[PDB]
Parts: structure tokens; sequence; C-alpha cells
């Protein structure tokens, strides 16, 4: 095997994938350029300026040793024993390994090393599980997890009110991990998964095409939330293209601001939200890695092989199938670019190289050089006490933003500061821009973003409605909730349902504005009332017209009191009004009453034939019973009726509610007594007055009792409103009065 | 030092042959019991798989045994080699038999799980080793140590005892074992009241405090422990110096040992500790008390394990006849899981080599690369042969689980006091799957005497007692008596369904208190039928003597008939009042009410037909007339029951039972009607009555008319407001409603007296 030695007082171990991951017989093939190879050199670069530094161990210089992991698990496992078989070919002491670029070969590393209690810093390992101290109690990284890129998409749908969204993943560690990491933080915020899927590596177009169609099926998501590798977001937006749709995509680190996504598709993927890994180009490596060659680069034992592939050259042993390496070939800016983490291996070594520095400047001050106790090293020292607490500004920082600082979380994790990109089109050129930047809070720049058609997307479920109109209730969860129309009698609550406050009262604009109405009996003063007034006038008047006749004549007091009940009757009708009173109701119908029995009294005295003391005595008692109901509490205020299963938009208080239930049945018995008194009397007299006076007393007499019995089922089946119950009354009292009026006045007038 | 042997498959071994020492040595003493009789113990077990023809007959089985020292860096420096022997002349190490304590367990899997080589340990017990997320290849014959927490928790359900002091410790025995019974507790309904933590590092007046704690929940006589060896004697030593009882239910921690209870017997009388089953090996004995240190080279530990046990030189001749034949010797109680570990072992790897080497018996090329993954999940957890060196007798299964340990069995014991000899221990049971213990055994927790109980929660209630309150408990319940007014209908709370009406035995049937409708006896009872009777004669009298009078010429000057419907209407009234005391029913009471009614208004009628006719002065119009509004009235009445007579009464909230009535219940309001048509008709009666009596004929019988008048209406203007207050209570409505039916026809009575009275004279 292959491997890079540098005698040193500390040596750094290191895991890269020089060879890519190869099948058949051979383990390991063809050489890794950017992953491998740069990277490798990155770390070489960084550890020859910590050596030329003279502010970072001066006297203590720095070796490594190099091990490939040919971008294999178990030959990465393989290959770490070199690392832990020196604390026990002259081994080497390893004081940390600054290694691990793959999540698989991090982590049998990391399981490997934390036995012999070896210090571990990775670079390019962005798994969930390798922040699980308890199985990893021996590992650091520069570079932020893969959970992180979900709370800043779930960052971005909260900052952009996208609570409605879609999210699609991948099959893997990768799209599972995200996914559930996602759907456990959007929860969080109020933000809902609907028809939450994952692909799966078959590669074929039909479940690519079929994933579509589900996602189409739902048009309340207009945000698609994607957490899926490079291949499976290319054959997602494939197969978005093919059937044409519209969605706004919000990506991860998996699609970035890589091309590579988009190629034949550039319409269905235009505005979609990207989130890529800052990394800033270390400007000092350029000039190092341009300026290698395979004459001074006898150090690196793969540079030979990374030459020849690159390059499709041989230098040894050329045969006629490849050309023979030409002189003056050299790295330039025409066919290299950097790698993505090379600032990141940087920051690995430097935190590796600070550590260190520490724990000499602690162990043993006043000193540069090695000092005793530090030939063996203590990894849980190390790691626990002198790497997880570091704070240094990034090496290499073209500007010195000061936000560039390489420190350790309590798990080990680095910083996570992605970069918000915007696919875009401009001038006819489609291309992306960073349109933001999420450190530890978000910060869009709203203006550059060019959404989908030409507006800002909604992709929100349930829509607000008027809850005046329609009630807010969640049937099965928060996320959707129908608009289903209240009563409209009632009130509404914040955001429950809508209750009544009561009977009476109707709701108005404001969220409580149920209110009591202020709505009495109608008016009849120029209403449907006119022919029952106009007949109780003329009735007055005839009243006053026999009072008057009467009183004229000196005995040519008797008639004067039945004159005074029509009076007391008519003042029945101008009783009933819409005006509310306790009192009023109630003593109108005493008076009402107390003018019926007086009136059906007064006929006693002529039947029978000292007597107008016992009639007056006897119309007292009337009045006794019925100022008796006031003594008790049956008198009370007027209410309003309760007519709630009738739709009633307002209600009158105006009978009390407790004087005409009992007032018109104690009426009614006293009026049947004394009607039936008058019937049997009336017969029983042979006449003791003039002819025509006991056939007018007999006729008055049945005309009452017809009246009566006509006025009964009226009282019962009233159902009183606001004209009902006054006009019935009104048409019975001018019956009554009618009755002894003309059978008391035309004999009278006749002669 | 390496024991190294030469076959075609080797299996590798990690003993504790030595001691943790410290820092003075590298490993320090030689351990005679953990670390040599368990490695001489794989090594027969090889041996006789070796000559075994029908385990592995053609394969020959290697030894790669090395010493972990007690220490887990040891442990790990020396499986380095295991796993630098088949990762790159290093042997093949195709499994490891080999892990006695916990950590070096630990570390081991740790380190081989990478590399995908199987683990067998034979004394690690723990819960950690079982999480085959961290170790999925890592295998025991042992149980582990949570299901001797389960064994007790049986144990308590057992004999019911369900409030528990349970005393835990500090470190890894314990500090997992609590937290597992305490799990398997809940599912048998046992609550834990006090729980302590015995500490390694612990002062004796921390233990007396901790045994005060014991002492401050009074009703709890069981303690689970799950202390060391070390940690539960100087609880018992405390124990004893607060003479306290307190029965223990131990773990293995307690077992049968002697060195903890020595010294404190008479307060650990009556413990139930649990041992793990374990039978000697008959051959392994003979094979151990076979060795010398000159013809054992196999074993590089042999001669400093000889030079320790028996204090000798061997650079000078100071031993040579000694022999392990005479000195007593013991097995280790842990002999038989290594012997099954190995055994275990080798039949995998034969199951194997017959699934992939058909052809001969003979390692075949496809098994040369052997693989850990299959041979564990396949081979190795699929084991079901019977225990070698097993009792002829006693039938044992050696098999593993979906998480690889072994199979449970525990041998329950109890701390026994012998009448003629001293303290000594004896097994009473057993567990292998289910609870089994002979109670017929136990001499201080017998039943016979009455095993000791424990569960701080009495159970006084049975039927009425019974509440079932409980602030802030579930394992138990306490029951408060709750008042007599309520009903044991739920056996969770006292429902009070009514507080009048008690409940039956069941206390299920909330209804109507059961009970005979009577309330007439000997007190009123005949006072009402002697009125009755003397009502009755008097009408009987009068009748004869109107009768004696019919044919005469004063009675042919008033009507007749009025008369007789007068005595009709009497008649029926005073029977009415006389029935009125009767159990009611559908066609009883409702129909006597009515009758009484219809005969109130018939003697109305009669008054008025009376009074009408003197009034005057067609007589026939008069009767048509009164009998025509009487068969209106009794028109109004039977109307009356059949649209709106619904009757219905019963007395439940106020300590009272069911009311006495059927159906005459609501005939107030049915007789409101009828009782106003009366007061009418009374009022007509007494008006007409009041305007007449000026004619003097009849004998003047217009005054009795105008007595009746002033006798009856009187009569009804007092009952009334009395009926009205009777109302409310149904015993007073009855009987003053039957003196007030009495009393109207006696008024009739003595007014038609004086008829009579002339007649016969
Ligand atoms: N940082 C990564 C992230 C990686 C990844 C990134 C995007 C898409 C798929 C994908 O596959 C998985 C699967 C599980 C965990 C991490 C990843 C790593 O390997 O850990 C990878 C860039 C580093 C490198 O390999 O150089
Ligand atoms: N089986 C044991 C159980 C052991 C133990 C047993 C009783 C008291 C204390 C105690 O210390 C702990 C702590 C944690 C786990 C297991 C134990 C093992 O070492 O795993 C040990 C008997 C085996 C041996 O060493 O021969
Ligand atoms: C999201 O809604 C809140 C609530 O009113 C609002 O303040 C904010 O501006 C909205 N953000 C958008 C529309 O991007
Ligand atoms: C435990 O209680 C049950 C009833 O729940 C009883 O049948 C059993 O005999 C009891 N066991 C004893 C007293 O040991």
């Amino acid at each position: 095997r292959r491997e890079i030695k540098i005698e040193g007082d500390l040596v750094l171990g290191g895991l890269f994938p020089i060879n890519e991951k190869g099948t058949g017989t051979e383990e390991c093939g063809r050489i890794n350029e950017d992953r491998g190879i740069q990277r490798l050199e990155a770390m070489l670069f960084a550890i020859d300026e910590i050596n030329k530094d003279d502010y970072l161990l001066p006297g203590v210089k720095l070796g490594v040793h190099i091990l490939d992991t040919c971008s294999r698990d178990t030959y990465a496992l393989e290959q770490s024993l070199e690392f832990v078989r020196a604390s026990l070919n002259i081994p080497l002491l390893i004081a940390g390994v600054i290694g691990g670029s793959y999540s698989s070969v991090s982590i049998q590393v990391a399981n490997l090393l934390r036995l012999f209690q070896i210090p571990q810093i990775s670079y390019a390992s962005t798994s969930a599980k390798l922040s699980d101290k308890s199985r990893y109690d021996y590992f650091a990284r520069t570079v932020p997890p893969d959970f992180y890129q979900a709370k800043a998409m779930a960052e971005i749908l909260r900052f952009f009110n996208w609570t409605y969204v879609s999210t699609v993943a991948s099959e893997g560690d990768y799209g599972e991990t995200g996914i559930e990491a996602f759907e456990q933080e959007a929860r969080l915020r109020n933000i809902c998964i609907a028809t939450a899927e994952k692909v799966g590596r078959s590669n074929i177009r039909k479940s690519y095409d079929s994933v579509i169609r589900e996602l189409l099926q739902k048009p309340n998501a207009r945000v698609v939330v994607l957490f899926m590798r490079s291949d499976d977001s290319r054959e997602l937006i494939a197969a978005a293209s093919r059937a044409n749709a519209s969605f706004t995509w919000v990506a991860s680190d998996g699609w970035g601001a890589q091309e590579s996504i988009i190629k034949g598709s550039e319409h269905v993927a235009y505005g979609a939200i990207t989130l890529e890994l800052a990394s800033q180009p270390v400007r000092q490596f350029d000039r190092y890695f341009q300026s290698l060659n395979p004459y001074n680069n006898h150090r690196n034992p793969w540079f030979r092989d990374f030459w020849e592939q690159k390059f499709q050259c041989s230098l040894q042993n050329k045969r006629n199938h490849r050309r023979v390496c030409d002189k003056h070939l050299a790295i330039d800016s025409s066919n290299y670019e950097q790698e993505s983490k090379i600032m990141f291996v940087v920051n690995a070594v430097y935190a590796m190289a600070h550590a260190l520095h520490k724990m000499q400047r602690t162990l043993c001050p006043n000193t540069t050089k090695l000092c005793d106790a530090m030939k063996i090293l203590d990894g849980k020292k190390l790691y626990k006490d002198y790497l997880l607490k570091i704070n240094f500004t990034a090496p290499f920082n073209p500007n010195k933003d000061a936000d560039s600082i390489v420190k350790f979380d309590t798990f080990g994790d680095g910083m996570g500061r992605y970069n918000v990109f915007n696919f875009q089109n401009v001038g006819g050129k489609y291309s992306y821009l960073k349109v933001g930047h999420w450190a530890e809070t978000l910060s869009l720049d709203v203006n550059s973003i060019h959404w989908s058609r030409n507006s800002v997307p909604t992709s929100q479920c349930s829509d607000p409605c008027a809850p005046n109109e329609m009630k807010n209730m969640q049937p099965g969860d928060v996320c959707c909730w129908i608009c289903i129309p209240c009563e409209p009698y009632e009130y509404l609550a914040d955001e429950f349902t809508c209750m009544d406050c009561g009977s009476g009262q109707w709701p108005t604009a404001d969220l409580t504005g149920c209110y009591d109405l202020p709505e009495d009996y109608i008016r009849w003063e120029d209403a449907w009332a006119i022919g029952p007034v106009t007949i109780a006038c003329l009735g007055f008047m005839c009243t006053c017209m026999v009072v008057t006749v009467f009183i004229k004549h000196n005995n040519t007091e008797l008639c004067y009191i039945l004159l005074f009940g029509v009076g007391l009757s008519y003042c029945m009708t101008f009783f009933f009004i819409a005006k509310p009173s306790p009192v009023i109701c109630a003593l109108r119908r005493l008076g009402l009453g107390s003018s019926f029995a007086i009136c059906y009294s007064a006929l006693l005295t002529k039947t029978n034939c000292s007597p107008s003391s016992q009639v007056f005595i006897c119309l007292g008692l009337i009045l006794v019973q019925i100022v008796m109901v006031s003594v008790w509490l049956i008198l009370e205020a007027p209410g309003t009726r309760r007519y709630t299963l009738a739709e009633k938009r307002e209600t009158v208080i105006l009978k009390c509610n407790v004087k005409d239930s009992s007032m018109l049945i104690s009426l009614t018995y006293d009026v049947i007594l004394v009607i039936l008194c008058t019937v049997y009397a009336f017969k029983t007299r042979k006449c003791p007055e003039n002819f025509n006076e006991a056939k007018f007393i007999g006729f008055t007499m049945y005309t009452t009792c017809i009246i009566w019995l006509a006025f009964l089922p009226i009282f019962y089946v009233t159902s009183s409103d606001y004209r009902v119950q006054t006009t019935t009354m009104c048409i019975s009292v001018s019956l009554s009065g009618f009755v002894v009026l003309g059978c008391l006045f035309a004999p009278k007038v006749h002669i | 030092k390496v024991l190294t042997l030469e076959g075609d498959l080797v299996l590798g071994g990690l003993f504790p042959v030595h001691q943790k020492g410290g820092p003075a040595e590298d490993c320090g003493p030689v351990n005679e019991h953990r670390g040599i009789q368990r490695l001489e113990a794989m090594l027969f077990a090889l041996d006789r798989i070796n000559r075994d023809p029908h385990l592995l007959p053609g394969v020959r089985l290697g030894a790669h045994i090395l010493d972990s020292c007690s220490k887990d860096t040891h442990a790990l420096e020396q499986a380095l080699d295991f796993v630098r022997a088949s990762l790159s002349a290093p042997t093949a190490i195709t499994g490891v038999i080999g892990g006695s304590y916990s950590d070096v367990s630990i570390q081991v899997a740790n380190l081989l799980r990478l590399f995908q080589i199987p683990q067998i340990s034979y004394a690690s017990t723990s819960a950690k080793l079982s999480d085959k997320s961290r170790y999925d290849y890592f295998a025991r014959t042992v149980p582990p140590d949570f299901f001797q927490a389960k064994a007790m928790a049986e144990i308590l359900r057992f004999f019911n005892w369900t409030y528990v002091s349970t005393v835990a410790s500090e470190g890894d025995y314990g500090e997992t074992g609590i937290e597992a019974f305490e799990l398997e507790a809940r599912a048998r309904n046992i609550c834990v009241a006090t729980s302590e933590k015995v500490g390694r590092a612990m002062s004796r007046a921390a233990f007396e405090g901790v045994v005060r704690a014991l002492l401050q929940k009074p009703s709890a006589r069981v303690a689970v422990l799950f202390t060391r060896s070390e940690d539960a004697r100087e609880l018992l030593a405390a124990s004893q110096r607060l003479n306290a009882s307190f029965t223990w239910v131990a773990s293995d921690g307690w077992g049968a040992l002697e060195s903890v209870v020595a010294g404190s017997e008479g307060a650990a009388e009556g413990a139930i500790t649990i041992e793990l089953a374990s039978y000697p090996i008959s051959d392994f004995a003979s094979y151990f008390q076979s060795l010398d240190p000159w013809n054992n080279s196999r074993n590089p530990w042999f001669r400093e394990f000889w030079e320790q046990r028996f204090r000798c030189s061997f650079r000078q001749r100071d031993c040579a006849a000694h022999s392990l034949r005479a000195v007593p010797f013991e097995q280790e109680s842990k002999i038989m899981f290594v012997v099954n570990a190995v055994y275990a072992m080798a039949h995998a790897l034969h199951n194997m080599h017959r699934a992939l080497c058909p052809n001969t018996t003979r390692l075949c090329d496809a098994m040369r690369p052997v693989n850990g993954r299959r041979l564990y999940k396949d081979f190795v957890l699929n084991v079901k042969f019977d225990a070698p060196f097993r009792p002829a007798d006693t039938h044992n299964e050696v098999r593993f689980d979906r998480f690889g340990d072994g199979i449970g069995r525990y041998n329950i014991f109890t701390y026994l006091r012998a009448g003629s000899g001293r303290y000594r221990y004896q097994k009473v049971g057993y567990w292998a799957e289910g609870l089994t213990l002979d109670t017929s055994l136990i001499p201080w927790a017998s039943p016979s005497a009455g095993p000791l109980p424990a569960s701080r929660c009495s159970e006084p209630c049975l039927q009425n007692e019974v509440k079932s309150v409980q602030p802030g408990e579930v394992c138990c319940w306490l029951c408060i008596p709750c008042q007599p007014y309520e009903y044991r209908l739920d056996e969770f709370t006292c429902a009070d369904c009514g507080l009048g009406y008690w409940p039956n035995a069941s206390l299920t049937g909330c209804f109507e208190l059961p009970q005979e409708y009577i309330r007439w006896g000997d007190a009123w009872a005949v006072g009402p039928v002697t009125i009755a009777c003397l009502g009755a004669l008097a009408t009987l009298f009068v009748l004869g003597v109107f009768v004696r009078h019919n044919a005469t010429p004063v009675v042919k000057a008033s009507g007749r008939e009025l008369c007789y419907i007068l005595l009709g209407g009497v008649f029926l009234c005073y029977c009415m009042t006389f029935i009125f005391i009767a159990k009611p029913s559908t066609a009883v009471c409702t129909l006597r009410r009515l009758g009484l009614g219809t005969a109130f208004s018939v003697c109305y009628s009669a008054l008025l037909t009376k009074t009408n006719r003197i009034a005057r002065i067609s007589p026939a119009s008069q009767v048509a007339i009164c009998l025509a509004l009487i068969s209106g009235q009794l028109l109004i009445v039977v109307a009356w029951l059949v649209v709106e007579a619904p009757g219905t009464g019963k007395e439940t909230a106020p300590e009272r039972r069911e009311v006495v009535t059927l159906r005459c219940n609501h005939r107030d309001a049915s007789m409101l009607g009828s009782l106003a048509y009366n007061v009418l008709l009374i009022a007509l009666c007494t008006l007409y009555a009041f305007k007449t009596r000026k004619c003097p004929e009849n004998f003047n019988e217009a005054k009795f008319i105008g007595f009746t008048m002033y006798t009856t209406c009187i009569i009804w203007l007092a009952f009334l407001p009395i009926f009205y207050v009777t109302s409310s209570d149904y015993r007073v409505q009855t009987t003053t409603m039957c003196v007030s039916v009495s009393l109207s026809g006696s008024v009739v009575l003595g007014c038609l007296f004086a008829p009579k009275l002339h007649i016969i004279l």
C-alpha cells in the first residue's frame, strides 16, 4: 500500500478517498481528483503553513500519517488499525485523525477510534448519527450536520407563510433522516405536512411520473419540499417537465446551485429556493496546488497516478496506446476548480493544531518544545477540554468578515452557514442567485426573488372566512378547517364556534354583538286598528251623551253607576299601549274586571225588585278580590315571550306575562257566576215593571251572556300578539258596553 | 503468555486469569477460581469435542486463549490479536468464548462487532449487552440481570405482597435491576413506597439511616434487595442493631452465600434469596484433580497457579508431593456455562459445516473463509442441543433468544432455622419459565402460621363502606364509610341515586322503595268504618220511616221524588266515603272519587229542585233539568278520566318511600272542575233559597231548606281552605276528604231527620 509519513514531534492521522470505489477483483480503481487528491493536498498545505507559522506550535513540528480509504468502509476500517497500533514499519504515535469524507467510513472509523481514545475531526461527514455522543464520544466535524438545513427550510417556510407543504424525500439514511428531522421541526412552527412520500433507487420513470401525479392531486400545496439526492432531484424535475405542471420547489444541499439538476427542464424548476453550504474560496491554496508537478512532489505517492489519469498520458513505460506526458504541462485555471470543502479541511487541521497548542501552553508554561507527560497524549483531555472549546478565526480569510469563526458545540458539530439560492431568469439567461443567508437566523433578500409565475405562492389550506357568517372548526387537525355557517341569532367566539347569550338578543357587527332588542308592541294610532277604534270612540260618545242627558234630569244615581262601569269599560281600550309598565297592565286588567262585574251585577237590583247599599257592598267585594292579587307576588315586571323556537327577530314585553293569564280566568269565572245568576233571576221575575222594561232586561241579559260566551274562546286561543290581544279585548268590551247601553237607553229615549 | 493449540478451526478465549492488581504490578495475583478453573473447563470441553465422533468428526477445534487481567484496556489490547489474526503465522479466529466481567465483555464486543467476529460469553450478566444496536455479534449462555427482577416480582405476586420497600445499590449491579423490577411491578399492580440507594463508599451511620428510613413506612415488611455481596452484610448488621425483622427478597447478590449472613443471625431469618441454578460436572472434577505442573504444559499460567495456591517455590525444591486430589476441590458456579458456551460454538460450527460442506466431513473450501454474520444469525442463535454432562434425570436445554441471551433458570432459597442444627439455606422452588415454589417448606414465611402481609391498604369494606378514594394512589384505594342514603350500584363510588328508598342486598336496583300501599290499621281505620256504618244505619232508618210515611196526606203535598233522590245521593256518598279507605288501583280509587263527586252533584241538584218549587209557589221539567245536569257532570268527569287523568305518586328524595297511591295522585286537577261546578251549584241554590222561603207551605219545609242552605254552604266554605292546605300531604288529604264527605252527608241526614220525626209522631 501507499502512505504519506512525515517525521515530527506530533503526528496527525489522515483518511481521504484517494481512490474511487470499485467492484470485482479490484477493491479500488481510478483516482478521485476532486475529493481525494485535492483535499489531501489541502491538508498538506495547511500542515506546511502551520509549521512555517511562528505563533502556532513554534518549537513543535507537526508530522502526518495519511492513509487511503479507497471510498470503501471495510478498507478504511482495516486501514485505521495503524493509527491505534502505535499506542500499544516503526509505528508513529497519532495525536489525532483528520479524516473521514463519507458517513459510513467516518462512522466505522469513530467506532474503532473511540475504544483507543483517539480524537477524530471530519471535514465532509454530515450524517446525523455522528452527533450521538453516547456512541461517538471522540468525534468532531467542521461541517454542520444534515438536519440543520431542514430547520433552515422550515424557517424559510414559516417566514414565507407556507403552512400547507408537500414534502418528498429519497431512499436511504440521508433522505429518511432529513425528512424525519423536517417533520419533527415543522410541527414546532405550526407547519403541516401533506402527502409525505419518498422515492427509491429503482431508477424507473413510471415511479417518478406516479409521484408527480400524486403531487398534482392536492391543489392547495403549491410549494414542494425536496430533500433528495442529485440524481433523484434530476429525475423528479424531468418527470415534472413531462406532462407539464407548476410547483415551487424548496430544495436542499442535494440540489444546491448545481447545473446538473437542470438540463432541458429550465422552466418547471424556475423560482426554486435551494440551500447550499457556504464555502469561501481559499486563495492561498490556488498557488500551492497550481504549482505542483510530479518532479518535486515526491511526498505524495498518488500524485503520479493522479497526473497520468487527469492528463491521460504516461510517464514511465509508456506504450503506443497512451501518449507520453509532455513537458511544461502544469495545472492552471483552465482545467482546475477548487473543491467546496478545502476550507473545511483547513479548518479541521487548524482546529487540531490549536488544540495541541493550547495543551502545550497549559501543561507547561514558559517553554516552547515538547514537555514531559506529553509524550503520551490523553484523548479524553485533548477532546473534551482543548478541542470542544476553541474560538479562533478561520485561517486564510480573504477579507476577515469576522463571521467565519471555527468552533464546536456540545455535540462536536460545526456552525451551520447556508446560502439561500433562487433559480431565476435574467435577460433570457437561466442562472442561480444568492438571495439569502442562514447562520443562526434567516436573512433573505425578498426584492430579488423571482417566484413561479409573477406572484408569491400561497400554498395555504383552509383560507380564512368571515367568523360572523361561518364558524371556524377543525375536523381532524389544525392544518385544514371547514367554513360552516352557524346560527344567525348567536354571536361568535374567538376561534371555536358560535354560542348564544340567551333569548331576546340579536348579534351585530361586533364579535360579542348580541344586545337586548328595544322593541315593543305596534302602535295603532295610525295603523290597522281603525274600525275597532272608531267603534270605541262612538261608544264613548254615546256613553257621554247618556250621562249628560241623565245628569240633566233630577228625579224625573243607579244608572250613573252602570254608566260609570261603561265609562270604566271604555278606558280599557285606551289602556292597551306598547309602553312597558309593571303596574299599568295590572291596573287596566283589574279595572276591566271590576267594570264587567258591576255592569253585570247592576241588573240584580232590578231583578229582585237598603238594596242599593247591598249592591255597593257586593261591588266592593269584587274590587277587594282584584286588589288581593296585588298583595301577593303574582304581579311582576313585563317579560318578553320565550319564542326561541319561532323565527322572530324581536319580542315585545307588554302583557306582563303574569297579569292576563290569571286575570282573564278570574274575570271569566266571576262573569259566568253573575251571568248564571242573572239568567236564573230574569225568568223568575214576573215583569215587576213596564211591559217593555222586562223584555229589555231579558234581552240585555241574553246579549251579555252571548257576548261573554263568544269572547270566552277568543281569550284562550288568542295567541297574544301586538294586535290580536288588544283587538279581541276591545271588541269584547265594546260588545259588553253596547248591550247594556242599548237596552238601557232605547226604551228610555223612546218615551 | 499466550495459550495456542493447533486445529482446523481456532476458537478464541478471554479469561480473568489475573486480578486487577493496581498500579504496582502489570496484572497481579493469579485468580484460581474465575481464571484457572474456567480456562481448564474450556480446555476440557474442547478436548471432549475433539474426541466426540458426533460433533465435528473431521474438523479439529483449536484454542487461542488469552488473559484479560480483569481490565478493559488489557482486554482490548489482547483482542487486537483476534482482530489482526483474521484481518491479515496468525491463526483464524472463528469465534471467541470469553468475557467474565461486564466491562471486558462490552469492550470486546465493541471491538469485534466491526470485524464480524461472534462472541459467546459465559459469565457476563448485564442489560447493556442485550442492546443489539450496539452489540450485534454478542451472545451469552447466562440469563441477564433483569430476569431475577421478574422472578422476584412473580414471587411477590404469588404471596400477594404489593406494598414493598425495595433497596437498590450504586454502580452497575442494581442501578438497572431496580428500574427493571419497577417496570415489571406495574404490570403486576405492585407499588413501591420507599426506595434507597446503598453506595459502595458509605458509612455505617448511613446504613443505619437507610434502615431507619425503612421504618418510616410501618406496614412494609418486605424489602427487595439489589445490593452486592458486600453491600448486604452492612444492611443486615444495621437491621440486627435496630432489631428489625424485615423479610428480604434478594437477588443473586445474596444467593446462598455464608459470608453475608454470618454474624447477623436472627434478623435475616425467613428471607427469600434467589441464586442462579447450576449443576456440577462429574467429569470436570476428575479432569481437574488429575493435573500436575509436569504433565500439563499447555497452560502457561498453571506454573504460577501452583506456586500461589500451594505456598512453595520452584527454583528450589520445596513442593513435590502436593496434589489436587488430596486438596478438597469445589467447582466454580459458572463452569457448566463455560462448557455450554463452548459446546454451543461447536454445534454452530457443525451445523454450518453440514449446511455448507455436504460432500465430505472435512472442512471444505467453501467454509474456509468463515464469516461471522451468517454464523451468528443463522447458526449461533438457532442451536437446540441438549446440555452436555447434564444429570441423567434432569433435562437441561441450551438455546438462545432474539437478543442472544441465555435461558432463565433460578433457584428459590430460604434461610431456614434447623431445630437441632444451626442456620442453613434450603431450596424451596425454581423459576425456569413460570413460578414454582414448595409452599409447605418455608418455616417463617409459612401459610400454616400465616404469611406476612404487606399491603398498607386494608379492605374492611364489603358492600356499604366502599368508597375507593386515593389521593394519588393507583395500586390500592382506601374506602370511607358513606351515608346509607346512597347505593352501591358501582364498586368505585357511593351512587346516591336516591336518599329516601333503601337499596336491596345487591344495591343495584335503584328504583322506588318496595313496600305495600297500606295505611289503615287499627288506630283510625275502625273509626271511619264506624262513622260510615252509623251513617248507613241512619240512612236506612230514614228510608224505613219514609216508606212507612209514603202513603200519607202530609207526604202527598211535598215531592217524594226529590226526597228519594236526596236519600240515594246520601247513600252513594256514604258508600264512597266508606270504600275510600281501600287499596288504590286503576278502577277503584278514581271510580270511588268520581262516584263521590257525582253524589255531591246529585245532592246539590236535589236541593235545587227542592227549593225551586218552593220559590215558584211543570214539576217534571225541573227533575229532567237536574238529571241532565248530573249526566253532564258525570260525562265531564269521565272525559277527564279518559283524556287528562294520569296518576302516579312517590316520594324519593327526603327519607321517604313510595307513596301509597296507584292512579288517584293527580286527582286535584281532575276534581278542580268538579269542585268549581259544585261551588257554582251551591251558590245558585243558596241564592234561590235566600230569595225563596216566603211561602209557609209543607209545614214550613222552607225552614228546613234554609237550614240545609246555611249548613252545607258553611261546611264547604270551612272545608275548602282545609282541603287546599291538606292537599300538600297525601296522608292528611285522604282523612280530611273522608271526614268532609261524611260531614256533608251528616248535615243532610240531620236536616232530613225532622220530617222523619214528624212522620213517626
Ligand atoms: N457531507 C456528505 C453528505 C452526503 C450527501 C449529500 C448530498 C446528497 C446525498 C448525500 O449522501 C449522504 C448520505 C448520508 C449522509 C450524508 C450524505 C457526507 O458524505 O456525509 C457528502 C458531501 C460529503 C462528501 O461525501 O464529500
Ligand atoms: N455476571 C457478573 C454479574 C456482576 C455482579 C454480580 C453480583 C454482584 C455484583 C456484580 O457486579 C456487576 C455489575 C454489573 C453487571 C454485572 C455484575 C458480570 O460480571 O457480568 C459477574 C458474576 C460474573 C463474574 O464476574 O464471574
Ligand atoms: C406572513 O404573515 C404575517 C402575519 O400577518 C405577516 O406579518 C408577514 O408579513 C407575512 N409574510 C409574508 C407575506 O411574506
Ligand atoms: C393471594 O390472593 C388470592 C386471591 O386474590 C388467593 O386466591 C391466594 O390464595 C392468595 N395467596 C396467598 C394467601 O398466599
